[PDB]
């Protein structure tokens, strides 16, 4: 079938609220 | 019933839970009080103190 | 050793009967394996004792 190349699909790796920060996470 | 203690059946219940998760509705037997607001207090919100 | 088939289930920790009691007995704190096979093809003759 056809193939595609996306930069989408992020998800929240945690259950807390963060704002105006750059957070480095691994998952 | 004739076996030694090490070979008798034992009933095991394992209670598994994660404690650092943000929401929780499972438990808490302590009574709540009035939320004071705008004043230095010692607070306990869902186990977080 | 050579045993009767009805006795094979008796060669185990904690068991009692006419074997594993006033006969070859395994410890309750036993580490090891009990390996057994049917020997009738060699012992089918009427040897008696
Ligand atoms: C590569 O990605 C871009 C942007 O998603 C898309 O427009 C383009 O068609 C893609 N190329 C291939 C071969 O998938």
């Amino acid at each position: 079938q056809s193939y595609t190349n996306f930069t989408r699909g992020v998800y929240y790796p945690d259950k807390v609220f963060r704002s105006s920060v750059l957070h480095l996470t691994q998952d | 019933p004739t076996y030694g203690v090490g070979h008798q059946p034992y009933r095991v219940v394992v209670l598994s839970f994660e404690l650092l998760h943000a929401p929780a509705t499972v438990c808490g037997p302590k009574k709540s009080t009035n939320l004071v607001k705008n004043k230095c207090v010692n607070f306990n919100f869902n186990g977080l103190t | 050793f050579v045993i009767k088939g009805n006795e094979v289930s008796q060669i185990a920790p904690g068991q009692t009967g006419n074997i594993a009691d006033y006969n070859y007995k395994l410890p309750d704190d036993f580490t090891g394996c009990v390996i057994a096979w049917n020997s009738n093809k060699l012992d089918s003759k009427h040897s008696g004792n």
